[PDB]
């Protein structure tokens, strides 16, 4: 129940300039905004700064979330935005057929068993789109912008998405793909990369196996077949 | 008696600034993280939900 | 106008301005007032004035306007940036070298510039208007018109000269987001010089 000041200011565009941070870098993001305005530095508060920028942050459908790494496990911070309407569609980062290829290339990232898409399926993809066609080299150049914008991850000409489009688009994807997409058996959030039961098909992240069964004989908690992957 | 610029002189104190035999590729950018101490620039705000028309 | 229709109309603006800034293209008050205020624009001087204590208060974010004759805004920052602030590099990091080596030029030589002049300093800079830059790629473009429609630049045809020729000013962006002593402080930074070793273009930049 701070008043919002300038340390809270500092750390809020610090935060919109890169979208998503590391959660070791977002704690000394805070000290460094503290020191810079001569606020007191208090370790133990980092909660309730940043629920003093969230209550602020709510009327404008905009929120700081936190979420996990599904490959390295860390926690993350990203700036999202919270509402579909036409002042959003106002955005003027991409193009209409740009954005068509993110959604059918994260579609199939939903997709699929491994959870990336390569170059060759987003070149198929491109082809086959309603809009006005693009390049190879137009979709190269887009791909390295949206990885550069951190909205995928890319990977040897592999493309996954983002730690920030999975905070972002969590719910987004749960409705619009309610048909296909994973949502993990233990925690009940989405899914992008995960281990799947070979005989069922229920998925589970990576860590949340890793924690479940933490077991010589492990079995899959929807068919109790036998665990067929690594813990 | 007007102080005259040299724009010849400057171009040199440029590029040892961004490194000097060609330039660094953060040449630029290590320019432009100068030049922003001296603006009062805003960040902007990205995201991908909501962007879709529609 | 119930109160709760009203603060939901500020939270758009508050919006609008925000995704409309996205690309430093100014933002016209009569856009704000017919795009989003549209109904209650019998109190759109509240709303705005409630837009821009938001952005304010939770941004650090000063709404200036730049053109008082067309009512024209951008959002300026009223914190220091400073080394170590917490900000991206990114491409646009870049630009903002290139332009300030521009505005330079325009400032230090009586705040005008022949268009010949500017890319005759920027070839030593490795930079040639018709070839494409691996930092900037089209810089003819990106200086004639990207930094002109985000107001950075004025780009003006040279008057009474038959052979059309252009000339450089400062837009209105430059004077609200930096200054002319600012750029001398930049300038003298880079040559290792004092801002009052220019004392011609240090007493401009006091006025
Ligand atoms: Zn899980
Ligand atoms: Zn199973």
């Amino acid at each position: 129940m701070d008043r919002i000041n300038e340390s809270h200011q500092r750390f809020l565009q610090a935060l919109m300039s890169h979208g998503i941070m590391e959660g070791s870098a977002v704690r000394a993001l805070h000290r460094h905004c503290c020191e810079l305005h001569k606020v007191h530095y208090m370790h133990d508060k980092l909660d309730d700064f940043v629920g003093v920028l969230n209550r602020h942050l709510q009327p404008l459908f905009m929120t700081i979330e936190k979420g996990v790494g599904e490959e390295d496990g860390l926690t993350y911070y990203a700036l999202v935005n919270r509402v579909e309407n036409d002042i959003t569609k106002m955005a003027s980062d991409y193009a209409e057929n740009e954005l068509e290829l993110f959604r059918k290339t994260m579609e199939l990232i939903i997709l699929s068993d491994n959870g990336f898409a390569t170059s060759i399926s987003i070149l198929n993809l491109a082809d086959e789109l309603q809009s006005k066609k693009m390049k190879k080299k137009e979709v190269e150049q887009l791909l390295q912008s949206f990885v550069q914008e951190k909205w995928l991850i890319g990977r040897n000409g592999e493309y996954t998405l983002h730690t920030r489009c999975i905070m972002e688009l969590e719910h987004y994807i749960r409705n619009t793909y309610q048909d296909v997409a994973k949502i993990c058996n233990v925690c009940r959030k989405v899914a992008i990369q995960s281990q799947l039961c070979e005989n069922c098909g229920i998925p589970l992240h990576l860590q949340c196996a890793g924690k479940y069964f933490h077991k010589a004989n492990p079995t899959c908690p929807n068919c109790n077949e036998s665990w067929p992957h690594e813990i | 008696h007007m102080t005259v610029f040299d724009p010849t002189s400057f171009t040199a104190d440029l590029l040892s600034f961004m490194g000097l035999g060609y330039l660094p590729t953060d040449a630029w950018q290590k320019l432009g993280s100068e030049a922003e101490n001296y603006f009062k620039r805003t960040p902007t705000f990205h995201f991908m939900l909501g962007s879709f028309k529609t | 106008h119930s109160q709760e229709q009203v603060n939901l109309k500020v939270g758009e603006v508050v919006q609008y301005l925000l995704i409309k800034d996205q690309k430093k293209l100014p933002i016209k008050r009569a856009d704000i007032v017919r795009s989003v205020i549209k109904e209650y624009k019998d109190i759109y001087p509240e709303i705005i004035h409630r837009a821009q204590i938001t952005l304010q208060q939770v941004f650090g974010f000063q709404l200036e306007e730049i053109d008082t004759k067309s009512h024209i805004y951008i959002l300026t920052n009223k914190l220091q940036r400073v080394q170590g602030d917490g900000m991206r590099v990114d491409e646009n990091t870049s630009k903002l070298g290139l332009l300030m080596v521009i505005l330079s030029l325009i400032f230090m030589k009586g705040n005008t510039a022949k268009e010949s002049a500017i890319w005759e300093m920027l070839r030593r800079l490795r930079i040639e208007p018709g070839e494409m830059h691996s930092e900037f790629g089209d810089v003819k473009k990106l200086v004639t018109e990207e930094f002109v429609k985000q107001k950075y630049l004025e780009y003006n045809k040279v008057p009474h000269i038959d052979p059309v020729e252009y000339e450089f000013r400062w837009g209105q962006r430059a004077f609200k987001e930096t200054s002319k002593m600012k750029v001398l402080e930049f300038v003298s930074k880079i040559q290792q010089k004092d801002p009052k070793s220019w004392t011609t273009q240090y007493k401009d930049a006091q006025e």
